[PDB]
């Protein structure tokens, strides 16, 4: 129960990493 | 340019596609050991 | 802007988090198998 | 054989997630 | 004891790719 | 510049060596699993 608590601990992560991406590419397009 | 950037945030559709599938195997995975 | 820049590295605070919760899985795990 | 196949489809979104990084740091380095 | 060891080498990519998000997060407010 | 630029291309090179083991240990417990 643990290994996969920690396999949606890891999708968390990269679901919030992939929206921290987006406002990034948002900054970028913003300086063009 | 608007092409260029097209490709990227439309790389950005596949990888939401690909936290889609890791989503639907998290909530398949929590019932299914549930259940063993 | 130093409002949204705020918002935006304290989401970082976040998963920095995620991350914490992600360690504390991992070495809860590690010990839990070695046992089994 | 679900804990494993979710094994794989984190590692490739962190894969796509390092290439789309790699096209974002190319953006910054394009605007120097 | 692989799919464990597979959890810790996916969490150290995620970790590795937040860094280098702040370092990228750096570069544009260091180019405002 | 050209210095910093060095380190952070060969850190995500590291992160690439990250991703190396995690293909690697995938394809290892793929098939070490189907012989359980």
């Amino acid at each position: 129960s643990g290994i996969v608590q920690q396999q949606n601990n890891l999708l968390r992560a990269i679901e919030a990493q992939q929206h921290l991406l987006q406002l990034t590419v948002w900054g970028i397009k913003q300086l063009q | 340019w608007e092409x260029w950037d097209x490709a990227i945030a439309e790389y950005a559709x596949r990888i939401e596609x690909l936290i889609x599938a890791a989503q639907e195997q998290q909530e398949k995975n929590e019932a299914a050991l549930r259940e063993l």
